[PDB]
């Protein structure tokens, strides 16, 4: 299996094995493996990442400022901000998404896409 | 010999001659389709369980609602559901019956087959695309009037390249179908070369030919039906 | 020859137009209803 | 030797040449579109719809190509020019 | 007619084929789709009960 | 000599340059077809059903033309135009 | 047989091989430029207006080759020169 | 005197040596290029190995389609001229 | 059979092979170009002004072979070395 | 004139097609291969024998390909079909 | 007929596949080396200098492999060899 | 006229079409295998050492080919099957 | 009729085929090498001194089957085999 490790600029929100971990980088979409090569890419502005742990229920993390490295050994994504579903609200998300600020919309997306309501 | 393009139970009226053999498989394969339609009709199970034919119409319901949603809205192109999935249905059933060992020898050492695929001649397939040309073209002309229908096809998406769409326009219903029939015509050859062999050589050619053939019919039908529901989506539009 | 079309053509377009009509009108639509009331 | 027998031997022949040509060119042309394709749907798979567009763009010049030859066989075999 | 035999016996291979190899799967695939409706109507029958 | 010999000795060689040149362009479409399909599924083994859609699409545009050789080939051969 | 069958016979097989290369480069260069411009599409949506710009300049080239091929075989098929 | 079955059966010679050159050359060059797809697959996600070979099936029994399919008809031209006198 | 028919029907087929081969080059090679073209232009718009120069040398380079390909099918077409 | 001088002569011919098109398609899908491999292994120090099967199973199908084209060529030019 | 017609004939024919298979080498080697430098300047703008030496050392190569072609394409038309 | 001439020239144009296909095969995938190392070279210097292996292996596989073609076309000219 | 006619005609269309296979692959395998050693020296502006020698090594591979070609035609022009 791949260990994976969300990490964020002011803490480490989020570490622990996984089955398979796929995300949409500036290329396009990628889906990391056990033994993957090593890699290193830029998420998208609006990026999601979404883990498939071995017996438990996916996670779906929106992503802010994100960057993956695949290291055969470990995924590591570093996020300058990132929210589980779980706490993502949807109606600040909808509020925030199709704003002229790029960012705001971006985030506001990312939530959406990370919600399930793309 | 091979005796390619041969036909039994020619006929002729109304000073038209008239392949009784592709006529016989097509009348098969649509008692086939209708008896499959009707049984579904009887066992819709809108809240219960459903059946495996009500599984298979429902699978290929949802994929060709699927590319037309895809393709084209839904509310814009209704019709297009029904014309594709019995195009799909009728091609896919026409080249699958040819695989049952409906052949035989002739007395003189050429290979018969009691159903040939429909598929193989001209006639089955010249029907089928001319048929959905004028549906698609009809469509356009719908949506966009009698003339901005015309104007729209013979311009296209670029202007300056006029003439060259247009040989496209009629490329479609040409290539709808002779690809078709073609790939259908191989396999009338195929197995009849195949017949050349002694039988206890000539089966296992015959098996893996057969064999492919089976998912060669399945992709060209769906192949077919996919085009027909990509030119509808291209005339009607704006 | 074998590529010049015959009178089957028509024979064959009308059995096809039958079968489109069931299919449009015994097929399609209690599909369409059985899958929008799913 | 009839002079028609040779002058519409050499047809067929530069009928099937023809034929060869635009097989090789459609096929060719017409996977190299279809991989840029299925490329540009596996890494944006909701730009599907904008990529069809751009794909049958190139595909109706790829089948032109083909079909005039298509057309100039047929004037080659069955209107033979110059045939006697 | 020994073409016929040829055939015959060729299509009893082709038919050995998918009975071996594409009906287990085809089947598995009806079986999930119809587990699947079952459950939805079951789980729907749940939640206007609940 | 009989010229019809002449006639299906051309139509012979057209035939086979037609098949060689649809078999060529088929075989070298699938290839970069298939190529493009096995790169986006390795690149995201999820997106396999996806890319089955357009796939087939492009395999159709490419398998035409090939068929389309094909069926002219049984032309040349079968029912020979021309012949005497 | 008058030396006319023989010239017509040449031409003929000189027309199929022009048109043949013709096409086959004219397939492969559209193909090859659609695959350009569709995967610039893919990649950047809004660049489709200013994509068309060298992709119509590469076909243009393309299709001038193909049609000056296509002009020389009018003039070997139909006004063969040399034809005695 | 020249036998006109002899043309005819030159002529099916070349044919038939047409028909499997277009077809080895087709059969190879797609089987190479599905095979560099499903190398580099492997080489990419080692753990896809089993996902990716079933495209590349898919890819190389369309290609050996074309390629026995020109196989047979060069059989036919072959072996059982059509046309022969 | 007179001498010129058969130099006249091998100039014929000679200059078809001439045709055929360089439009084969010309159309791929114009197409590669232009994939190039298109890329960079895609990647980067500002870049277009100095990708017009390598383009144009790569397409000049190019057409040059297509062009003397034409003067030597023109050579073996209209005065047929050797025709005697 | 023999007649078996020109079935042999067409069948000469017809096995040079057939080596030509063998040794292209087994060359270039040998190296397309052969680069798959070379980068895979450029990229990775340690995916030598996972990239070698798969390379395997290419090399294979392009080499099987290669010699059925060769033993059809043995088949042309030493039993010759149609000889008498 | 006269041998020099047919030893003519033949050599006009292999001059045809001498251009032929020059141009078609020629054409593509271009066309490739020149998408790799217009993808090099696309990527590094200020590399012209340093790209050039590389691309015409690539070109001046498929060039002499092209011309070399053409003077045996001399040598076999105005000079042929084995005439009589 | 004799039998043999006809046989060898037949057997003439088998060769030659022998070596240009074998030419054809070895010369692309010579390139391509090239191409391959020259990335992994560009990609990682240190990866010189190891290359060469697959390199020489991809090497191999496309050079017996052509050199099976040498041999076959030696066997075509200098013993000629059939030649009565 | 002079049999060294129909020797010679047949010995230099088989020349012609081996130059036009020979010059296909050597300009379309040094075009890929120059490609990759152009994207090479883009990619690690140092990396002249290293690159060229696997670069010379697929050039000279590519020439060799060229050259190789080029003796083989000319034996078959100026000395051919079988000639009587």
């Amino acid at each position: 299996d791949l260990n994976v490790e969300i990490v964020a600029v002011e803490r480490e929100l989020w570490s622990g094995p996984a089955t398979f971990v796929f995300t949409r980088t500036t290329a396009g979409e990628i889906g990391i493996l056990p033994r993957h090569i090593p890699l290193v890419a830029q998420l998208v502005d609006d990026a999601m990442v979404r883990v498939e742990r071995e017996g438990e229920d996916d996670l779906r993390i929106a992503v802010d400022g994100g960057f993956l490295s695949v290291t055969e050994e470990t995924v590591r994504i570093l996020v300058e901000n990132a929210q589980f579903e779980s706490e993502i609200d949807a109606d600040a998300a909808k509020e925030d998404a199709a704003s002229d600020d790029e960012r705001t919309a971006a985030w506001g997306r990312a939530r959406l896409r990370a919600l399930g309501q793309i | 010999a091979i005796h390619v393009g041969h036909h039994t139970l020619v006929f002729e009226l109304f000073g038209m001659t008239f392949n009784g053999d592709t006529i016989l498989a097509t009348a098969v394969t649509a008692v086939i389709v209708i008896a499959l339609a009707f049984y579904l009709r009887a066992k819709v199970t809108s809240t219960g369980v459903p059946s495996g034919v009500q599984l298979f119409w429902e699978a290929l319901t949802i994929q060709m609602r699927q590319q037309i949603e895809g393709s084209i809205g839904m509310k814009i192109a209704p019709f297009v559901l029904p014309l594709s999935v019995t195009i799909f249905v009728f091609i896919l059933i026409s080249n699958w019956l040819a695989v049952l060992p409906l052949q035989y020898g002739g007395a003189d050492g050429a290979a018969a087959e009691l159903y040939k695929a429909p598929a193989s001649d001209i006639n089955f397939v010249l029907a089928l695309a001319l048929f959905v040309f004028v549906c698609y073209h009809a469509a356009g002309i719908w949506r966009r009037g009698i003339v901005g229908h015309p104007i729209k096809v013979v311009k296209g998406h670029v202007a300056f390249l006029a003439p060259i769409n247009i040989v496209e326009e009629l490329a479609k219903p040409i290539s709808l179908a002779l690809r078709l029939f073609g790939n259908i015509f191989a396999g009338g050859i195929l197995v009849a070369l195949i017949a050349m062999f002694p039988w206890y050589i000539q089966w296992f050619p015959n098996a893996v030919w057969k064999t492919f053939d089976l998912f060669v019919g399945l992709i060209q039908a769906f192949i077919f039906s996919l085009l027909t529901i990509l030119y509808f989506s291209q005339s009607m539009e704006l | 020859n074998f590529l010049i079309p015959n009178g089957t053509f028509f024979a064959v377009l009308i059995i096809f137009l039958i079968v489109l009509g069931v299919i449009s009108k015994w097929v399609v639509p209690p599909i369409s209803k059985v899958l929008a009331e799913r | 030797l009839d002079p028609n027998a040779i002058i519409t031997a050499g047809a067929l022949i530069g009928g099937g040449l023809i034929m060869g040509g635009g097989a090789i060119g459609a096929g060719i042309g017409d996977g190299i579109a279809g991989n840029a394709l299925i490329s540009g749907i596996a890494r944006q798979p909701e730009a599907q719809g904008r990529l069809f567009t751009p794909f049958f763009i190139t595909v109706g010049l790829v089948e032109a190509a083909y079909f005039i030859n298509l057309a100039f066989m047929a004037l080659f075999v069955f209107a033979t020019p110059g045939l006697q | 007619m020994s073409i016929f035999i040829g055939q015959l016996i060729g299509f009893a291979v082709i038919a050995f084929i998918i009975v071996k190899w594409v009906v287990p799967p085809v089947r598995t695939l009806m079986r999930n789709q119809q587990e699947a409706v079952r459950a939805a109507l079951a789980e729907s029958a749940e939640a206007a009960k609940k």
